[PDB]
């Protein structure tokens, strides 16, 4: 009976290793712990995540510190085009002279690494200019991460702790965090941008000392509170304004040109600063809705429980029984992380899916490797949260979930049917499946028997309507701002389009990422992204719902959420549990992600290089995606080391080669099940005891680690592994081709 | 107590390690008819003696994994006792010294649920309880 | 209620508990100090405290020293400095050893002292604590010396310099 | 003693320290008894 | 230190004693059974988790159900 | 019984599936 | 070049601290985090 | 123009101050 | 879409037919492709027009509809043939084959017989017939 852990007694008294390992992982599942209230849970959540705001801070400010102190954004910024950011200094004692010489790179004197995070575009385009700049900046994130860490301490003191009401209540939350925590944040970033980045994308110097003297309009303050807001927008920068001087710059402030700046490629600083300034006013609006404790406002609860429709009986919102959902999510806080992590997912998939085609920083549309990094980055990042999305959404279904108080509504209904829905994902992943490799698959046979011209070709004449819909003349269509007479396009009873000529001048360019063209070859990805999304979907779906139990187990609720199995009865219940189908679901997850960023990349990469013809020629059969993309752009990976010297890809080239014995790992967790370990740990123990001047015995009886620990260690190495091999391919295959 | 005399065994190297005479330890005892020849649940063959045989083994398992092969010898006055280090020896099969398929009078309804195992509550109800869903003392 | 208690509870004791001497990081920090750590021998009582100090006095003898001008002669003006004033503590601590455990040691070495901030008291303790000291602070010195009369070949191993 | 010194070699080139890898260049780690066979099976002619 | 819980529905088949390799389960009368009897668990300190008695058990979604909890040093069958 | 609130929603989405089309297929401006 | 140097300032400062956060002071710092997962509760 | 040899301490010395407010919380949050 | 044009009138495409060897199979096909929407790159492609291919996007998808349901009809039909005979157990792993092509025949005019499946109330079991999880 040792001391750790300490939350859960039974695991404290657990004799061999797994305690240790077991203490890890229940460690943040506060609801689990020996002696909780629920209560003392919500403090715990809440102290919880000061401490992890901190971090946030803590991991921003050692980003701010190291270009400040090793980075050369000052030499960076007088020319963002042609010299490379660099991320931090190297300091590994065990270089040699050719890895001294080979990371000595971009104007450096000294190891460094070049940063691919495009920390330096973001801060050039909100104003920062000095490295002192950036050191204020790093020391304020570390004191703003002290006021947090602080924060926490005085949540857990008696006096300052709040009381379980306080955390249940959602109506006043939902006001703050409306109205506050988006709509004021986004209000003081436009505020930002007006007094801050776009002045000093002109080129005028504007700090804490200069700040409250230098309008940043010559109408400021008057011609807002008159009504004149026209003023705002009377001189914007022309199409000849460079970046951060003075020579063809404006005077505008909130203007809404739309498109790009023609010099950065990104969108106007002025477009941005109107748009935050918008979102903050319809933020600010929104979180005026419900009622806190002024009667006048909604509330949630009766939204739920009404049934009459302007007199006509209904059975809730939407004709759809609602009752008791707000006491399901409200106490739920499955329920609550699982909508959380879903609207993360959409967030940080729509991040990547604007931001590579709508390019915000300055001079991040020139630097191929920050943009493939970026995309890859938050893609991969929105897999996990839409997995966890899911994960939760069956400890919900198994904890908290009541069939009495949810009896006749809405999330009743669909257990009511759980089978039509995992029946048809069932369907939809089979049909796409079918119909996608197997049309793979014969693009493969008849290119590889030469004729391929008998390839099955299908334009995606959808989606390139849709970019026909948006301005892209390419196609032909001509229709809907494609056609210059629509109602659409002119919007005849106002014609206020002053969006519309930067748009489609910007559309209509083929040198941005702007809705790209598209081919038969996007065509068969968009069905392998869309089998992806509908297997990992159909993996999740059926592990919440059969969260409860199907006929293999009925008693799912009463085992957990993470057990082995039920034994080998019933024919055998291997990966019967809810985490097994998440387990199962982040290969499906890492899989789609490895045909979306392979699409990404590969289309991308055919744009950069000028060879569009290969990706348009040979993506639609296999054999070019494993001949022209993987086998074609490894050769300088693969290269960063070789008998006759090293360059500054040989940490890409090790990293690939660690990536693929990290994910070989993973199948010595996967494949090989526990109790081979056992009796071969069960030797190992006899041959320790039985050893003179071994003097050393365990303190806790070794054992093979558990099986659902397997899964995770195994799935943990497979994670690892397709993210080292595929960021060093993605790095190095970028980072060589270019600068 | 227990005795007997130990089967013609040349040692073997799945026996007692250092947790026999440390946390405790197993002996199954039984009387044999005849000198024949039994698997040793540690690996191996031993020789069963003609009187009353003494065995030691590590784990209840085990011993229950000898009974089970001394049945097939028809041989059923086996009785496992579990010596804790300091040297008491308990009876612990057959409990009540009849073997547990037989039943007894007097033997009590231990961990028994009346209920179907259908109707365990929800995870929900016994949510911040000290106790399961599986315990749940509602019927 | 307040913070700063009576020691141990006793209001008579001429002490108080206090953040700096009874704080749960405080005790934590000196009660596993080597002087205080459950479970150790004496002679590793003294030797891991002895070899802290021998390490850190061949410091301020060898870059603010008389022989800090040049180098080999620096270290050894340095190493002897803490083999000087750890063989005159360890015969401090012996000669303290000798006079006060003689019987019945007058004040906190009593037989009935109950004494937390000194358990030392034997005589069969403060033995294997004068020996700890002395070859702790002793070889403290020589690593000290050895890692400073190799600087420059230390320097180049930690800076890549030798591949 | 067979893979793990294919990572030291992997990464002594990698750092570009040919000199201390496990080449015929670095570190020789020669088959002694095996050349010692291809010795004797074609003295025996 | 599992949980060996007995449900009402057993029908006294005897079964799931027999495959017990730890000797767990025992016997006891009842009435709820043509058998009058019903499996009970004194000894669940012993169970090793094996799960082989609800192999054994016909019902249909068996009236023994081993609930593997706090895992011990006799629980997990170690002998060392 | 007719299906009166799950009908003239599906149609209603159809509705406008068919506005879309008819853009699709240049018939309406 | 042939050695780690640093153009930034306070340069002597990597080349006491990477040794200490990585082959220093972790073993110091995995013996305590060893003595509180197993400790008795008495 | 680089940040100078003192400003690279001043952080050090004021990053300490969530280094132990860090240590604050973590205990408080009884480990 | 207007980027495609038949291969009559393609570049890239009549380069396909100059340097085309024939065999069996570059010359009677390839010619039949000069009818088809072809890209900018000679490569025959599926595009969706108006009118002008929408009996060419029909024949495929009836041809495969209709078999497809034919497989899908007789081996369903012939799954209730011998559920009804109570043989259904053996009568799965020995195929019947007359009764198996009876019920091919059957299958023949299947999308008449899916409506009056559906019109009788017959083609879906009733929700509360069929087995499923505790839910
Ligand atoms: C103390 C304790 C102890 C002792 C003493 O005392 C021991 C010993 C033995 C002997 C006798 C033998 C032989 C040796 C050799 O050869 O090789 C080496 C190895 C090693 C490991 C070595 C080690 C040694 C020691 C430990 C050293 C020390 C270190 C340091 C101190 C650390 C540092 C500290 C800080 C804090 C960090 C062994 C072995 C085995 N292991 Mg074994 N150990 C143990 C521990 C452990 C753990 C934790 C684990 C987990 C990882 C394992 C595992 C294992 C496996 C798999 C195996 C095998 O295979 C082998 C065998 O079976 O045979 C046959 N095992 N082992
Ligand atoms: C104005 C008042 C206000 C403000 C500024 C906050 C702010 C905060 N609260 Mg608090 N809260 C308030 C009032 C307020 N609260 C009140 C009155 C209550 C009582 C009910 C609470 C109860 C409460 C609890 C229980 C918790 C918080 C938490 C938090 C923190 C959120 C975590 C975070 O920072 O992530 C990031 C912040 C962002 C702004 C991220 C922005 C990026 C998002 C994800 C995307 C935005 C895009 C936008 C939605 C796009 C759509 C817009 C639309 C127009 C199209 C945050 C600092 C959490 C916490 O404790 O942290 C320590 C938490 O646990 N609050
Ligand atoms: C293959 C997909 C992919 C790609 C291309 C990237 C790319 C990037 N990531 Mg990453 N990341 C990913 C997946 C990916 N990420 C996933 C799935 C996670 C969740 C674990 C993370 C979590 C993550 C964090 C926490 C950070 C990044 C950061 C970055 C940026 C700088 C690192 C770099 O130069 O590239 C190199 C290519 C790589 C594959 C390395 C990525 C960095 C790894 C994933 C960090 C792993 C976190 C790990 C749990 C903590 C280490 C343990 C610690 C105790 C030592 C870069 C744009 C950094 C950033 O935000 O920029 C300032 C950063 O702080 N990412
Ligand atoms: C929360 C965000 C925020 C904050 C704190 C400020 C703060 C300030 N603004 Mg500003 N402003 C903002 C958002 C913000 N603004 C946005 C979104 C716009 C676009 C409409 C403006 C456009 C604006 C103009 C045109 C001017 C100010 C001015 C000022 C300064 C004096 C006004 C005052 O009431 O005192 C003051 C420091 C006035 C000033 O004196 O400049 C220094 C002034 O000329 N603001
Ligand atoms: C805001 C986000 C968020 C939050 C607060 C939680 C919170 C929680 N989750 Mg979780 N989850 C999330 C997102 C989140 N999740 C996402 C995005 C996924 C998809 C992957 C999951 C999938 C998931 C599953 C399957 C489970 C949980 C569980 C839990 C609960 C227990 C936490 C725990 O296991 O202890 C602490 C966890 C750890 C200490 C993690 C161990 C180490 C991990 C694998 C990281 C390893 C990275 C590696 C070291 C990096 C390599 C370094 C270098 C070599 C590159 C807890 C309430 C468990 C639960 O619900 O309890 C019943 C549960 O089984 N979650
Ligand atoms: C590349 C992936 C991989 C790796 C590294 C291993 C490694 C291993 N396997 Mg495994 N295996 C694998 C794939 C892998 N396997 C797969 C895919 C399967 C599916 C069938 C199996 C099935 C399997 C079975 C059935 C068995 C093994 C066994 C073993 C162990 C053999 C003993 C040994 O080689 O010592 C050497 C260790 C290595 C070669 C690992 C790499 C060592 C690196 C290079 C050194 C690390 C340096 C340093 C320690 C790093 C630490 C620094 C610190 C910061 C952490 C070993 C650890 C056998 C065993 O247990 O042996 C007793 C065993 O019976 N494997
Ligand atoms: C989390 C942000 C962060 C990250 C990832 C790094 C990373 C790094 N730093 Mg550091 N550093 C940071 C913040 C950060 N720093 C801040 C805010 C300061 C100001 C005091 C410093 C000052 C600093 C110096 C003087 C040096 C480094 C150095 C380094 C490099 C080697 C590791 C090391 O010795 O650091 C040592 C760590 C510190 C000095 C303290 C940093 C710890 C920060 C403040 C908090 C990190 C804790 C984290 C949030 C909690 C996560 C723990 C766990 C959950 C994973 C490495 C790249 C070395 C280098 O230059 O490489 C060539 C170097 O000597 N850094
Ligand atoms: C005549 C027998 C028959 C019939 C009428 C069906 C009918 C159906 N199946 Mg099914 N299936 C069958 C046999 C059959 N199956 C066999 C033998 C297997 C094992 C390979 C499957 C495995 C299967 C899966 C995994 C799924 C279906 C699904 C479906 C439904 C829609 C998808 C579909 O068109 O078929 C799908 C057809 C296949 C996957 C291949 C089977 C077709 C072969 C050629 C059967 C011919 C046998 C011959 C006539 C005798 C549909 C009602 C899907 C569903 O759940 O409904 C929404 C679904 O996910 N089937
Ligand atoms: C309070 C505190 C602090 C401080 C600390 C200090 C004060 C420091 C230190 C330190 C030190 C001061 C350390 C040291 C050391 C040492 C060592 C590590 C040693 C050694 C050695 C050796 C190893 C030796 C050896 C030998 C011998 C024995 C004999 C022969 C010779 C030779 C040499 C071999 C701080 C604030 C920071 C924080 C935490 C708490
Ligand atoms: C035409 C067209 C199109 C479109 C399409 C769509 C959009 C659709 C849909 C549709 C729908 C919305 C559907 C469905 C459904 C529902 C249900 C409900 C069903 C069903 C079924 C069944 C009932 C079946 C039956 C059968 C048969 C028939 C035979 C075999 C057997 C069985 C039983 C399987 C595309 C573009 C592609 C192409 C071109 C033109
Ligand atoms: S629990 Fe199962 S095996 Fe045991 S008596 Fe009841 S029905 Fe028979
Ligand atoms: S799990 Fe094994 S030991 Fe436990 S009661 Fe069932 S059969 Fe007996
Ligand atoms: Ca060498």
């Amino acid at each position: 009976a040792t001391k750790f852990p300490k939350f859960s007694q039974d695991l404290a008294n657990d004799p061999t290793t797994r305690r240790i390992f077991y203490a890890i992982a229940t460690a943040h599942d506060f609801e689990s712990h020996d002696g909780m209230t629920e209560e003392n849970l919500y403090q715990r959540i809440f102290a919880s995540h000061f401490g992890h705001l901190a971090i946030i801070f803590l991991w921003a400010s050692g980003i701010l510190f190291h270009v400040a102190w090793q980075g050369n954004f000052e030499v960076w910024i007088k020319d963002p085009v042609h010299v490379r950011p660099i991320a931090h200094a190297i300091w590994d004692a065990q270089f040699g002279p050719g890895a001294i010489k080979a990371f000595t790179q971009a104007g450096a004197r000294n190891p460094v690494d070049i940063c691919y995070s495009g920390v330096y575009h973001w801060w050039y385009t909100i104003g920062l200019r000095t490295n002192t700049e950036l050191y204020v900046g790093a020391l304020f994130l570390i004191l703003l991460a002290a006021v947090f860490l602080f924060a926490g301490w005085l949540h857990l003191q008696p006096r300052y702790r709040p009381n379980l009401g306080w955390f249940k209540n959602s109506e006043a939350r939902l006001n703050h965090h409306l109205a506050g925590l988006f709509g004021v944040s986004s209000l003081a970033w436009a505020g930002h941008l007006v007094h801050v980045a776009i002045p000093e994308s002109r080129g005028q110097h504007v700090g804490w000392d200069n700040f409250l003297s230098t309008p940043p309009h010559p109408a400021g303050l008057w011609a807002f509170f008159t009504g004149n807001w026209g003023a705002y927008a009377q001189n914007p920068d022309t199409a000849e304004h460079v970046f951060s001087t003075s020579q063809g710059a404006g005077t505008a402030i909130l203007t809404f040109l739309g498109g790009f700046h023609p010099q950065t490629q990104s969108l106007w600083l002025t477009d941005m600063a109107h748009h935050h300034l918008a979102i903050a006013v319809v933020l600010i609006i929104a979180g005026h809705m419900y009622r806190t404790n002024w009667r006048i406002g909604h509330s949630i609860k009766e939204m739920m429980d009404s049934k009459t429709f302007f007199g006509r009986k209904v059975e809730g919102p939407f004709n759809l029984p609602h009752q008791g959902l707000y006491e399901t999510v409200n106490n739920s806080l499955h329920f609550q992380l699982s909508l959380a992590l879903a609207c993360l997912g959409v967030a940080s998939s729509l991040t990547a899916q604007h931001m590579y085609s709508m390019p915000p920083y300055a001079f991040i549309a020139k630097d191929f490797t920050t943009m493939a990094a970026l995309y890859t980055h938050h893609q991969y990042i929105a897999g996990f949260l839409m997995v966890g999305a899911f994960s939760h959404a069956a400890i919900f279904w198994i904890k908290d979930y009541d069939p009495e108080q949810n009896k006749g509504n809405v999330l009743e209904r669909v257990l009511k049917h759980k089978e039509a829905i995992i029946a048809h994902l069932s369907w939809v992943s089979l049909f796409l499946g079918f119909h996608t490799l197997g049309l793979y698959v014969h693009n493969d046979v008849e290119v590889a028997f030469g004729a391929a011209d008998k390839q099955i070709l299908i334009e995606p004449v959808f989606a390139q309507f849709i970019q026909s819909a948006n301005g892209k003349i390419l196609y032909g269509f001509h229709t809907l701002l494609s056609n210059p007479d629509s109602i659409a396009f002119t919007a005849w009873p106002n014609h206020a389009n002053v969006w519309l000529p930067g748009w489609l001048d910007a559309i209509n360019n083929g040198t941005n990422s702007l809705f790209l063209t598209i081919g038969p070859g996007d065509f068969y990805v968009h069905h392998a992204i869309a089998l992806g999304l509908h297997v990992t979907t159909l993996i999740l779906v059926k592990g919440a719902l059969d969260a409860r139990g199907s006929k293999l187990m009925p008693d799912k609720k009463d085992f957990g959420y993470a057990f082995p199995c039920d034994g080998p009865g019933r024919g055998g219940t291997c990966d019967i549990s809810a985490w097994d189908a998440s387990y199962l679901a982040v290969f499906w997850m890492l899989n789609t992600l490895g045909w979306v960023t392979f699409y990404w990349h590969w289309k991308h990469l055919s744009i950069w290089q000028g060879n569009v013809a290969q990706f348009n020629e040979s993506s639609t059969y296999l054999m070019g995606w494993f001949r022209d993309y993987l086998w074609a752009n490894s050769a300088q990976l693969i290269n960063g080391y070789n008998p006759y010297g090293t360059n500054n890809l040989a940490v890409w080239a090790w990293m690939f080669l660690f990536g693929h014995l990290a994910w070989a790992v993973s199948f010595m967790f996967l494949i090989t099940w526990r109790g081979y370990w056992q009796e071969l740990i069960e030797t190992l123990a006899w041959a320790h005891e039985q050893t003179p001047l071994s003097f050393g015995y365990w303190r806790d009886k070794p054992v093979a680690l558990s099986i659902v620990q397997a899964r995770l260690v195994g799935l943990t190495h497979f994670t690892v592994g397709y993210i080292a091999t595929y960021g060093a391919f993605l790095i190095a295959s970028t980072a060589s081709k270019f600068g | 107590t227990l005795s007997g005399q130990t089967p013609i065994f040349g040692g073997s190297t799945g026996g007692l390690l250092k947790k026999a005479e440390v946390e405790e330890k197993y002996a199954i005892t039984w009387t044999s008819p005849k000198e024949q020849v039994f698997e040793m649940p540690t690996g191996g063959a031993a020789i069963m003696r003609q009187g009353q045989n003494l065995l030691y083994l590590a784990r209840k398992e085990q011993c229950i994994a000898l009974g089970g092969q001394l049945r097939k010898f028809k041989i059923t006055d086996y009785k496992i006792y579990r010596i804790y280090p300091n040297g008491e020896t308990v009876y612990i099969h057959p409990a009540d010294g009849v073997f547990p398929e037989k039943v007894n009078q007097g033997r009590e309804k231990v961990r028994y649920n009346d209920r179907r195992i259908g109707q365990n509550p929800s995870p929900s109800k016994v949510k911040f309880s000290g106790i399961a869903t599986y315990d749940a003392p509602n019927s | 209620n307040d913070i700063i208690k009576p020691f141990k509870g006793d209001p008579c004791l001429g002490n108080l508990s206090t953040p700096i001497n009874d704080s749960p990081l405080a005790k934590a920090f000196i009660n596993n100090l080597p002087a205080y750590r459950k479970g150790l021998t004496p002679f590793m009582r003294g030797l891991e405290i002895g070899m802290a100090h021998g390490y850190f006095l061949v410091g301020p003898e060898v870059v603010i020293g008389p022989l800090r001008e040049s180098a080999h002669g620096a270290n050894l003006s340095g190493l002897i400095t803490a083999i000087y004033i750890a063989v005159s503590a360890c015969l401090g601590i012996s000669i303290f050893a000798i006079t006060t455990f003689q019987g019945n040691p007058k004040g906190s070495y009593s037989s009935y002292s109950k004494d937390s901030l000194r358990p030392l008291r034997t005589r069969e303790e403060w033995s294997q604590l004068n020996g700890g000291i002395f070859l702790g602070a002793m070889g403290g010195a020589i690593f000290a010396y050895l890692l400073l009369e190799n600087f420059d070949a230390l320097d180049a191993i930690l800076r890549g310099a030798v591949n | 003693h067979s893979f793990a010194m294919y990572c030291h070699n992997d990464t002594m080139r990698a750092f570009g320290r040919p000199q201390d890898m496990f080449s015929d260049t670095g570190i020789q780690l020669q088959p002694v008894f095996a050349q010692w066979l291809q010795h004797i099976h074609t003295m025996t002619i | 230190s599992h949980t060996v819980k007995i449900y009402d529905t057993c029908i006294g088949c005897t079964q799931c004693v027999r495959a017990c390799p730890t000797d767990v389960l025992e016997m006891v009368p009842w009435d709820g059974c043509r058998a009058g009897q019903i499996a009970s668990s004194p000894r669940t300190e012993d169970c090793v988790g094996c799960k082989r008695c609800e192999t054994a058990c016909p019902t249909d979604f068996l009236s023994i159900r081993v609930y593997l909890g706090a895992e011990t040093t006799r629980s997990m069958g170690l002998a060392y | 019984p007719p299906y009166t609130f799950r009908t003239a929603w599906a149609l209603l989405l159809l509705a406008i599936n068919f506005i879309v089309a008819a853009y699709y297929f240049h018939i309406i401006e | 070049m042939t050695q780690l140097t640093g153009d930034y300032a306070a340069s002597w400062l990597p080349w006491i601290m990477i040794p200490l956060v990585f082959y220093i002071l972790p073993f110091p710092v995995f013996a305590i985090l060893f003595l509180w997962i197993q400790k008795e509760a008495s | 123009m680089s940040i100078s040899d003192t400003q690279v301490y001043i952080a050090l010395v004021v990053a300490l101050v969530p280094g132990f407010l860090a240590w604050r919380l973590a205990t408080e949050l009884y480990k | 879409n207007t980027t495609l044009v038949p291969c009559y009138k393609s570049p890239a495409f009549v380069e396909r037919m100059k340097n085309a060897p024939d065999s069996y199979y570059t010359t009677k096909p390839l010619k039949a492709y000069s009818q088809l929407l072809c890209g900018e790159d000679g490569l025959p492609r599926i595009a969706l027009d108006r009118l002008s291919l929408a009996v060419d996007v029909a024949i495929p998808i009836a041809i495969f509809l209709y078999t497809a349901g034919f497989i899908g009809w007789s081996g369903r039909s012939y799954l209730q043939a011998i559920k009804k005979q109570d043989k259904a157990e053996e009568k799965e792993v020995f195929i019947d084959v007359p009764l198996f092509i009876s019920c091919m025949v059957m299958a023949l005019f299947w999308p008449m017989a899916v409506i009056k499946e559906l019109l009788a109330g017959e083609l879906v079991a009733k929700d509360e017939e069929i087995p499923i999880s505790v839910r």
